């Protein structure tokens, strides 16, 4: 609707938002997706990074977000008569009949 | 000495220090107008209903003995686990303090604590060597945003 | 009179019993007070009994390089320890690791959003810790490269971006058990009293 | 309570905890980063003798 252009979405051949690899230097991945002659023009944004930053017009981001931790969660409950199951031994009830 | 180099001061006409506001721990005092100062009332309607059954048993009544044995252990049983949680309640008031210095805010990361944006506090913060205001300055620069 | 002090033995050797009891108790509540979960990322930064991790290739992990927290370093300095052992690739490799073994898994907001309302077994902790934008990126002289502020953040204020975000994603005991056992005293006392 | 991890024994400082001068020992953790095993070098090299 901004444009009217033709575009039709494929799967990427390396299935990475690709870093580099430091003991090469080059940047693979995404990042090279854009220099081996598909795309001069940015198409992932590899979320926020800032040498990702420094790739051919890179957009502002339309969303923003955080990161925080997903854990699962612990849960418990005690039924039926635990007075009789203290951590003390039954022989103390034994001791008491 | 980061503003000292670069313009120059006067000989200050007053001294101060960096302290911390809180609201004070006056307010927010336990009643019988608050609910739930005391236990849940799920305990005191079971033992409502077990007056009810010895008001029954009573009525339709050596069996007095083992019905008074049986009311005494259950009694006994409840008053003391009803002692029990008001002591862990207590031991876990007790053991809170209020906060009276640094260390004590740095402690415990229920409080939020910062300052001023850019400020000389936070400029103290981060050339700060000292372990206490160090780890200060590492839970502010954590909460940062 | 022996009878008497009989008794009276009896009284506070049960008063002993229901004190040690009472201790017991006490004790045991208070611990169970006592015991705090994590609430906080400085738990994951100090504890080191639940391991955590990340995705690989990047993202978070490069935020965790130049990381100049210096807790957010200790987290780092730990991954990098447990790069080999206790590290995923993909979202869902650390996701069912949370769900299997004592393990925590750190992500965007957005996916974590998303599997808390797909199961009800799991939670978030922690605000945004570094802050982090989503975007598109675009070709030189592209309208939308301009029209990222213009129109898709009209868009955005619309909310028909947040109409497809809320179009995907969208959003006692032991005293009852001695009352029974009161009331099955209750019926020994009437099959007594027949 | 019981003891049961090195991360509690970064905590608890009641019991006393060493390892080898020489070695593997006092070296691994000497040169880590992570923050449990820096506080017990921390605490071997306050009591290196
Ligand atoms: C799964 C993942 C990265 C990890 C490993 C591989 C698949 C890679 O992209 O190199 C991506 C998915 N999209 C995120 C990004 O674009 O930064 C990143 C992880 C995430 O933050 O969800
Ligand atoms: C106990 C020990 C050495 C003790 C004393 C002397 C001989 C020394 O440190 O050279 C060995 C056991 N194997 C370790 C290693 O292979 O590095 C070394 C030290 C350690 O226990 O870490």
């Amino acid at each position: 609707t901004i444009l009217g252009f033709t575009y039709e979405i494929r799967l990427v051949e390396d299935g990475k938002y690709g870093a580099q690899d430091d003991v090469n230097g080059q940047w693979n991945g995404m990042v090279r997706e854009l220099i081996d002659h598909k795309a001069d023009l940015a198409v992932a944004p590899l979320a926020i990074t800032y040498v990702r930053e420094k790739v051919i017009d890179f957009s502002k981001p339309f969303m923003t977000l955080g990161i925080s931790i997903l854990y699962r969660k612990p849960n418990g409950t005690n039924p039926g008569v635990f007075s009789f199951l203290n951590p003390l031994s039954p022989d103390i009830w034994m001791y008491v009949l | 000495y980061v503003r000292e180099k670069v313009i120059d001061f006067s000989k200050p006409f007053m001294t101060l220090g960096i302290s911390i506001l809180y609201r004070k721990p006056n307010g927010t005092n336990p009643g019988v107008f608050s609910f739930l100062n005391p236990l849940s009332p799920d305990i005191w309607m079971y033992v409502l209903l077990a007056y009810l059954g010895v008001s029954v048993v009573l009525f339709v009544i050596l069996s007095t003995r083992i019905v008074g044995g049986i009311w005494w252990f259950f009694t006994l049983i409840i008053i003391s686990s009803y002692t029990a949680n008001l002591a862990a309640f207590l031991t876990v008031e007790r053991m809170e303090s209020p906060i009276d210095s640094a260390d004590d805010l740095a402690k415990q990361t229920k409080i939020e604590y910062g300052a001023v944006e850019d400020g000389a506090t936070m400029t103290f913060f981060k050339k700060s060597k000292i372990s206490t205001y160090d780890k200060m300055w590492a839970f502010m620069s954590s909460r940062r945003q | 009179l022996s009878t008497r002090i009989v008794g009276g033995i009896w009284w506070f050797f049960t008063l002993i019993i229901i004190s040690s009891y009472t201790a017991n108790l006490a004790a045991f509540l208070t611990v169970e007070r006592m015991e705090s979960p994590i609430d906080s990322a400085d738990d994951l930064a100090k504890q080191t009994k639940i391991e955590y991790g990340a995705v690989e290739d990047g993202a978070t992990m490069t935020f965790f390089k130049k990381s100049k927290i210096s807790t957010y370093d200790k987290m780092w300095a730990f991954m990098s320890s447990r790069r080999q052992s206790v590290l995923v690739k993909s979202n869902e490799e650390g996701i069912q690791r949370v769900l299997t073994s004592d393990y925590a898994f750190l992500m965007e907001s957005t996916t974590i959003e998303f599997v808390t309302q797909r199961n009800c077994n799991l939670t978030q902790i922690g605000g945004l810790i570094d802050s982090k934008g989503y975007g598109v990126g675009t070709p030189m002289g592209s309208p939308y490269r301009d029209k990222i502020t213009i129109a898709i953040l009209q868009l955005q204020e619309e909310g028909k971006l947040h109409m497809m975000k809320e179009k995907w994603w969208r959003g006692v005991q032991n005293i009852g058990g001695i009352f029974i056992v009161l009331a099955a005293g209750l019926v020994l006392s009437v099959f007594v009293a027949v």
